[PDB]
Order: C-alpha cells, then structure tokens, then sequence
C-alpha cells in the first residue's frame, strides 16, 4: 500500500477529489491519500508543509490553488511555490484527440514537454523608480539541457519521431537562443530523432490550423503555459487532458490546464475525465499499472458515449452520473 | 485628396501595390500614392521617406526584405500601437467561423525591451520592461480605438499572477483608464484562458488590449484562425498623429513577376488606413467589393485559392467596387 499527497485545492478541486476517492475504492487501488490543505493565507506554513509532505511521500495529486493577483508581489502564487520548491522541471502533458469528442481538428496526438521552473516564472520584479519597473525571466544551460535531454529520452522511449524546440530566439537572441542551443546539442545524441525548431508565434499560427504535424514539443515556461492551453482547447478543452510534473525524485500529478474552475464548482457539472487521468498516470509512475489501465479504459471508454457528456464538451449530464458510468465499466473488469 | 507614402517593397510588394492604387481610384478614391523607398544606410531610413512620412502622415507598406526595419521604423516613427482587426472570411473557409477580434498590441516596451545581460556562464537575464506611461497609453488608445470603431467590449490580456509587478502595472494603467471610459466595457483575463477559449470559440472576444510579447503571440493566432497572414491587415500608430499600415506575410520572391500573387492583405490594410483618415464610404465599397469577389467563385488566386491569375482578381474587384 503506497502513500500519496493529496492537495484538494480550490474551484472544483475539492469535489473532484472526492470522485477520485470514491473511483479508487471500487477498483480497491492499494493507495491512501494523506490530505494537506492550503489556504489563502499571505503565511506560507501552509504551502510549506505541503512541500514537506511531498518530499516524505515522494508523489502527490492536486487541485488548483488559486492565485489572487490583486494581493502583494510578495504573495507569491502557491502552485509555483510547490513547482519550483521540489524542482518539478518538466511538465508534461499530452494532447490526443478523443474519438467520442468531435472538435474541429482530428488526429491531434502531441506530446508536450514544458521546463517547468525557470524563465519568466522566476518572481524577480523590482520598480528602480516610480512607474517603471523591470521583470528578470531567466534562461541556463543546465535547465535548458535538462528539459531538453527529457524532451528526447520521452521521444524515443515512446516510439516518436519528431521534436520541435518553441522558442523566441530571433528576438530574445541571448535568453532563448541559450535554450534552442541546449536543445540542439540533445539533438547530436539522439540522431534518430527528426529535430526542428519553431518561433512561438508561428507556432500557435500552425496550430489552430494544422496541429497534426506535430509530434514532441519542447519549450520554456510561458509558451508551454500558452501551447498546453492551446492544444488543450483544440481536442475539447481544460476537463479532459491530464499533466504531470516530474523532478528527479518527485512527482505531483494534475489537471493539464491548471484551472480552479471557480464559476463551474459545487454545481455537480465538472467533467472528471482530466483529474481522472492525472491520477492513472499516477498510477502508472507508482508501478500500478493493472490498476491504472483498468480505470482509464473505464474513463475513456465513458467518453465514447455522447449521453455521458458534461456541459464542458457540449452534454448536459452531471459528474455523479459520469462517474456512475465510469464504476460501471471497472465493476465488470475485475469481478 | 491628400498623399499617402506608398512603400512597394520588394518581391510581390509591386504588384500588389499595383493592385491596390488601380483599385483606389476605380473607387473615386481622394488618394495619391508618393512611391517611395525606405531602407538602412550610413543606422538611418532614407531622408526621402522620414520626410514623406512626417509631411502626409499616413503610409502603406508591402512585404519588405529581410538591423531590423520593424524595429527602425518604430523607433523612427514611435510606433507604439500594432492593430490587427481579424475578420472571418466568407469564401474562404476555415474551421472557425464567427470571428471578429481586434488585438491591440503595445510595441515599444514588454518583453522587447532590448535588454538581457549574461549574468554568469550559462545564466541569462533578459529584462521585461513595464512602464506607466507607456501601458497608460496604449490603453487609452484602446478604448479610444473601441468607440471610434463601435465595439462593445475591451479586455485586458494579462499573466500578473505570475508577474505581479509587471503585468500588476499593465493592469492597474488599463483599470484607470476604463473607469474613465464606462461607455465600453471591461474585462481581464489570463493569457492562457484567452488562448484555451479562442480556439474552442473565438466569437465570445472584442477587443483584445495586452503588452508586446502577448500581442506578438495572439496577434499570429488570431490570423491563424481566420486563414494566415495572406489576407490579415494591420496598421501601427505613432507620434504626431503618424500611422503605418500593412502586408505582414512574406515576399515570395519565387513567384515576384509572374501575375499570381494574391493583394488581398495588403488592400484591406489600405481599407483600414482609409477608415483611419475618414473615407469610410471608399473603405465600405473597396471592402464589399472584395469580400464579394472571394465569396462569388473561381475569380480566386492560387493561394486562397483557384486558377486565377492576381489582375483578374484584382479587376473583377474594380468591376464592382464601380456599382456601389
């Protein structure tokens, strides 16, 4: 029996949560969660002690916490705290199309790789006179590699071909030009590996348009903030793709969009499919791969029938019934 | 009639400005276009064209070649608004087909600010720059351009949850600005909402108002939502009343000369100039007269396209823009 953080967090965190409890208990997944809070407290004992717990169990599922970007720079968003505290450094995410939920591109299978704890996520602002103030995003060597060597190793151990670094270089010429080089010299270690690069502009511009030529993605902070959310809503939208953040000992699992949903909560309407599969992918960092595969097969096997639908992909059944539908399809694959 | 500086540019930039002064005045249109050439010398724009430009006030650029003179011209002119006004396209049908944004992206400071140092071996800092003035500015342009163009809303595009300071500042310029101006209304939003909602539905955005490097992001997608940068005006706005407008694809010097080119871009960033000056009526037929040559059939380029050569195109555009 392994034990795993648990962070509810806020918008529709908690409930869904409770599906994932409730999911787990009917397929008797040998796995106890060990709740932490975090609140909107300007102390940060409460953030702090989630990290402690992680460090101690070493794998965690969480909600969104909210940021309120109304308080102090020095109320710094808890969720990057978490991120950049246990050096989660790459976020993965992977955007394929559902064969139940028809959006306007098919054939969507993308694999996503983020750095996660750099670049202009770095909290360094300061105002050196009245009205103007500077914002340091910071680009190195052994993060860019970092990121980089991830990106290829996930390419060629899951039989991929292709991996496009993202990137601003022709203008951020030092910052992400340090990065496309890091990737570049990856790139010479895996020569079986078709390596390309992309300006993020043009990126987002073959996306909306032609988003199956894309294989691996590799990128830094914000455009990996921008291009999750892009291939996000081109296969459906935030209630069905799961993320993952991996350091060299952690690992934190979570909706892919990292959206509290504060306007859909306590309304038994969230689609639990995304939550669902962060806590498979879970399953499957923690060796428990039969427990994994059955419950994911019983999710996506949901998503094929219309009737099953949440408000977000265009239904107008509940959570509870999804879920129903969800314990259904497990009931009858271990007896 | 006034003078607008014409700047042909090279590659297609001839021919589609060719294009668009056969049809501005097969339109009645009070325009005539002073050629001219700008390029870096001694680095410097040519007096030739500083002079044209600080005497007509307006001018209308094509596909240059590739010191940059995207950013020669904005610090020549002080270019601190990039307008994109994207518009679904009868006739030339994409998967998405409700749009109608306005990106207003602010151009002199943000995330291209110029500077980034070396901090130690392997280690960059590049410098985002966030000032009051110049966030304060492009946001009464915004609501300024709102009014001025009939648009019921204006949202401010923002990350401050990450970058508190920076962004924070952006914000509270706008927030200031739209308390002045409730006639429109005003909204904030995350980057990443804006980009997951614009490809699920784009028809729920107006005017998008947000700092550089977001605008330079958007900006692209919304174009890529309504079919490329082929058929996508822009203009930029400086000081002294100064304004810019034009092509943002590319040259395509393997087909400059051979009548195939597509001055569609390029023509309505003209339309848009003119509705900048006045002349709506000359912008309302020219852009009528356009959009109905692409819904009507195979008068179409190769691009957008059909097996019509760029002066059939452009002619039949001429034929109706003349039956207002």
């Amino acid at each position: 029996r392994h034990t795993v953080t648990m962070i509810p967090g806020d918008g529709i965190g908690p409930e869904l949560m409770l599906h994932v409890k409730s999911v787990f208990r009917h397929a008797c997944v040998p796995v106890d969660f060990e709740e932490v809070h975090v609140s909107s407290n300007a102390d940060e004992e409460d953030i702090r002690n989630a990290i402690m717990a992680i460090r101690r169990n070493r794998v965690a599922l969480k909600g969104n916490i909210e940021t309120n970007h109304n308080l102090p720079p020095s109320h710094k968003s808890r969720n990057n705290i978490l991120r950049t505290s246990l050096d989660l450094y790459a976020n993965v995410i992977h955007c394929k199309s559902l064969p139940g939920v028809v959006t306007r591109h098919k054939d969507i299978d993308i694999l996503i790789v983020r750095e996660n704890t750099e670049g202009e996520y770095s909290s360094l602002e300061h105002e050196s006179v009245a009205g103007v103030v500077e914002s340091l995003k910071i680009i190195t060597k052994a993060k860019s590699l970092r990121i980089a060597e991830y990106a290829f190793k996930l390419a060629q151990e899951s039989g991929r071909k292709k991996v496009t670094a993202v990137h601003k270089a022709n203008i951020m010429k030092l910052g992400d030009g340090l990065f496309l080089q890091c990737c570049r010299e990856v790139a010479a270690r895996y020569p079986q590996i078709t390596f390309e690069n992309m300006i993020v502009d043009n990126t987002t511009m073959q996306l909306v348009s032609r988003p199956q030529q894309f294989d691996v993605m590799v990128m830094p902070n914000l455009y990996g903030n921008i291009v999750n959310n892009v291939c996000a809503g081109l296969v459906g939208g935030p209630g069905l793709v799961a993320g993952a953040n991996y350091g060299h000992v952690y690992a934190v699992f979570e909706t892919a969009t990292r959206n509290t949903g504060k306007s859909i909560a306590n309304k038994n309407i969230a689609n639990p499919t995304a939550t669902l599969l962060a806590s498979c992918m879970m399953l499957d960092h923690l060796k428990l791969h039969s427990y994994a595969t059955s419950i994911r097969k019983a999710v996506l096997a949901s998503m094929d029938n219309e009737n099953m639908h949440t408000p977000d992909i265009g239904g107008q059944g509940t959570t509870s019934e999804a879920i129903q539908d969800v314990i259904r399809h497990i009931r009858v694959i271990n007896g | 009639v006034q003078t607008v500086t014409l700047i042909p540019g090279d590659g297609i930039g001839p021919e589609i400005s060719a294009a668009v002064m056969k049809i501005f005045d097969a339109a009645k249109a009070p325009i005539q276009w002073e050629e001219r050439n700008v390029t870096a010398i001694q680095w410097m724009i040519p007096s030739e064209a500083k002079e044209s430009m600080d005497k007509n006030k307006m001018g209308l650029k094509g596909p240059l070649k590739t010191p940059s003179m995207n950013l020669l011209l904005r610090k020549t002119f002080d270019l601190y608004a990039n307008v994109r006004p994207c518009v679904s396209i009868e006739g030339y049908k994409t998967p998405y087909t409700d749009v109608n944004i306005v990106t207003i992206r602010e151009n002199t400071e943000g995330e291209y600010s110029g500077i980034e140092h070396v901090i130690v071996d392997g280690v960059v800092a590049s410098i985002k720059l966030i000032t009051e003035g110049a966030s304060k500015r492009i946001a009464e342009f915004a609501f300024e351009y709102a009014r001025n163009n009939h648009r019921s809303n204006v949202t401010a595009v923002h990350k401050a949850n990450i970058m508190r300071m920076s962004d924070g500042l952006f914000l509270q310029k706008c927030r200031e600005v739209a308390e002045s101006c409730k006639d429109i209304k005003f909204n904030e939003m995350y980057l990443d909402t804006v980009c997951l909602n614009m490809v699920q539905d784009p028809s729920q955005f107006d005017v998008l108002v947000m700092p550089n490097l977001y605008g330079d992001i958007l900006s692209d997608l919304c174009a890529g939502l309504i079919g490329g940068l082929g058929v996508t005006p822009s203009g930029n706005i400086g000081a002294n009343g100064v304004a810019i407008f034009e092509s943002v694809h590319g040259t395509a010097p393997d087909i400059a000369g051979k009548d195939m080119a597509n001055p569609t871009a390029l023509l309505l960033s003209a339309v848009m100039m003119l509705r900048h000056m006045g002349l709506f009526d000359h912008a309302a037929r020219i852009e009528a007269a356009c959009f109905a040559t692409i819904k009507d059939g195979k008068s179409l380029t190769k691009d957008l396209g059909g097996n019509a050569k760029c002066s059939d195109f452009t002619e039949e555009i001429c034929r109706r823009v003349k039956d207002l």
